[PDB]
């Protein structure tokens, strides 16, 4: 009896993010064992449909005026699978940058997170109205797993904006293993509480290929410089060993079907990069 | 000698935007006579050439000057110059119906205040130490824009 | 006897909060069209991300975002391919004009001999009304012929152009050339300047590297140039767009130049041309790598 995994896909936006007439929620209910499924369709805790059907899937889709939908009621798609229930749920998504505050949540370093292997993700919210013990923040795993330990720096900025941090420390494998990481944002002027997550970027991966190139200069010191490319992951890392100034990276960009250039004034160019095998480096020299 | 009232106070306008002078009465545009005897006058849809010199006199009564801009902040302010313990009104003042974000008050250069939305100073007891060079910074869809300069000076006197 | 494809985009839903996921999948479907050969080229605020080919049918195509990356309010197209295409943002506000003024190509300045500024508007408002745009000489003198060029873009907004044309000499003897942009909507003009740029000259230094699965990949660091306008090109003269560039970066100023030639290039022979102001000879730096 293996269990359905539950999604609701909706009605994207105009071109200038503008609301349907009408929006559709879709309920994807994928990958169980054939048996009697049935989705019961839930406004804001009261019955609205119910469609029953006997490693398959199914589909049950619910319509919505624009205005209900807008209305901020939450929908739940509820499926009853060989005698237990599985959910979902949605409303519409709550403005993400009330009273114009912004929140922003990094990723960790490649660096951070193979070589130092001690990583760490960042909570950033900005333009705060100046106040004092108002603000809380809060992490959460989406698992469920346990939380504890996390910064919190409430400091003041020269525009007369408050500028609050709180920089979480983050397992290695749990963050390898496609854990998602909620940062929570509650305040007296929020009429709601901000929320980010971040997790492991999606996709197919790509170790990296190295290059450590040179052209002797004119008290004339030599340059240096190396070609990572080809890799799946924005997510990169390089460095020479050698401080991490001491050198110069571009951003990446995609080649043909990503690479980074980097440029050494002054041996070893290392990339640490997730796909990378055997100890998620690769790495070059050059004389 | 009469003096010369401003509704709403702000002598620094937008164009369109209206504003009446309240004072058998004659009144001196620039150093013309205006066409209008009523003790107020009215000034409908502000063009540029409403700018300039108003005073009027039943005794003739001193002047009062009246900017107009187009723009997107306009920094208000009830008077220019001001005598401690009255009242001062500040404003950071938007193109039309258009909303200012994000507003923040800049007295000679440090952040006098931030908020979400637009706000606006009232002080009842204008304290000598508040002269200053004013202005303000605003959001107007979704763009930044620093609002004019603005001088102000409070007198005590003994 | 056929029948065109019903392109429409489902996104990922939100928490039962109106949360936002940490990856915000997009799926595309192309429906009902009559069994033929399909491509859905996937476009992120007008530019390609991915793309993908298949062969009374119907097809999917996925694309999945950072929280971040869908929270940048940029705009993503499905293109199925005669072209047909739906496009979806995050759910929003109004956004003014901004107007943009270029200089002109050290390449465009010296080698072709025929430089042009062009003078951008966008976020404009398809509704506002029509906007003028007007260029002058900071001297006085009649500016030439400007091509005004316009482009509705995907997200709703008008996006306006006004490529001028000038004089070389003129240029370089330090004039001012001014853009300005009028609008009902805006309650005054906007207004863009551009000159020769101030400050010392340092011509460029050049070099041109080789790598190393059967295709080619070449390189080139063109480095410690001291106004960061610079051109670079790779001759054979090949396309400006078989090539990458990195923006300047204080170092002087550098860049990088990225050339993949297939290994049949390799079976004719290349040449890295920095094009910069201060470069000795023809106002150019040049190397090659075998
Ligand atoms: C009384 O005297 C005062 C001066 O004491 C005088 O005020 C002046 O008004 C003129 C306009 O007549 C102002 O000149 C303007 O400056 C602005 C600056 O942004 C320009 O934009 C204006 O040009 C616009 O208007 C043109 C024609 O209307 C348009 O074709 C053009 O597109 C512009 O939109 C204009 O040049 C000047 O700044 C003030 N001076 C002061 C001190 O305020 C007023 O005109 C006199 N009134 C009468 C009735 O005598
Ligand atoms: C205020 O200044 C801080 C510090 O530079 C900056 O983080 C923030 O973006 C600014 N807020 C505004 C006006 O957007
Ligand atoms: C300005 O005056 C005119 C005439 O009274 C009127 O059309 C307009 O609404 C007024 N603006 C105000 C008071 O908001
Ligand atoms: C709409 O698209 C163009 C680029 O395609 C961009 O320049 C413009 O700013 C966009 N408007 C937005 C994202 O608000």
């Amino acid at each position: 009896f293996t269990p359905p995994t539950v999604k609701i896909l909706q009605s994207s936006c105009d071109g200038g993010g503008h609301f349907p007439p009408t929006i559709q929620l879709l309920c994807l209910v994928s990958g169980y064992t054939p048996g009697t499924i049935q989705i019961t369709w839930l406004e804001d805790g009261q019955v609205m449909d119910v469609d029953l059907s006997t490693l398959a899937s199914t589909q049950s889709e619910l319509t919505l005026s624009q205005k209900h939908w807008l209305s901020d009621r939450t929908y739940t798609c509820q499926v009853t699978y060989q005698g237990h229930t599985f959910e979902d749920s949605t409303k519409k998504c709550a403005d993400s940058n009330p009273r114009g505050v912004s929140a922003y949540l990094s990723r960790p370093s490649p660096f951070d997170l193979f070589i130092r292997k001690s990583p760490t993700i960042t909570c950033l919210v900005v333009d705060l109205a100046p106040s004092k013990g108002t603000v809380q923040l809060t992490w959460s795993r989406a698992s469920g797993k346990p939380v504890n330990h996390s910064t919190r720096k409430e400091e003041k900025q020269r525009n007369g904006t408050l500028t609050v941090t709180s920089t979480l420390p983050v397992g290695t494998r749990d963050w390898i293993e496609g854990e998602t990481y909620q940062c929570r944002v509650t305040h007296p002027h929020l009429p709601r509480a901000l929320m980010r997550s971040t997790t492991k970027t999606s996709g197919p991966r790509a170790a990296p290929e190295v290059y450590a190139f040179a052209t002797p200069e004119w008290r004339d010191k030599r340059t240096l410089a190396c070609l990572i490319q080809n890799f799946m992951p924005e997510d990169i890392s390089v460095q020479w060993l050698l401080p991490d100034a001491r050198h110069s990276t571009t951003q990446p960009r995609k080649t043909k079907g990503f690479f980074v250039f980097s440029r050494l004034e002054v041996f070893i160019c290392r990339a640490v990069h997730e796909a990378a095998s055997p100890s998620q480096t690769v790495q070059r020299a050059v004389s | 000698k009469p003096k010369v009232s401003l509704n709403p106070p702000w002598n620094r306008i937008f164009k369109g935007e209206n504003v009446t002078l309240t004072c058998s009465t004659k009144w001196f545009h620039n150093g013309s006579l205006s066409e209008e005897t009523n003790s107020s006058l009215n000034i409908v849809n502000a063009k540029f050439e409403d700018s300039g010199e108003y005073k009027c006199q039943h005794a003739e009564s001193e002047p009062v000057y009246l900017e107009v801009f187009s723009d997107w902040l306009l920094l208000q302010a009830s008077a220019e110059v001001v005598m401690e313990g009255q009242p001062l009104f500040l404003r950071c003042h938007g193109w039309r119906n258009w909303d200012v974000y994000k507003v923040i008050y800049y007295k000679d250069g440090e952040a006098l205040k931030y908020w979400y939305e637009n706000h606006a100073i009232s002080i009842t007891n204008a304290a000598a130490e508040d002269s200053g060079t004013y202005y303000c910074t605003g959001k107007v869809w979704q763009l930044d824009y620093e609002s004019e300069p603005l001088n102000i000076t409070v007198i005590k006197a003994p």
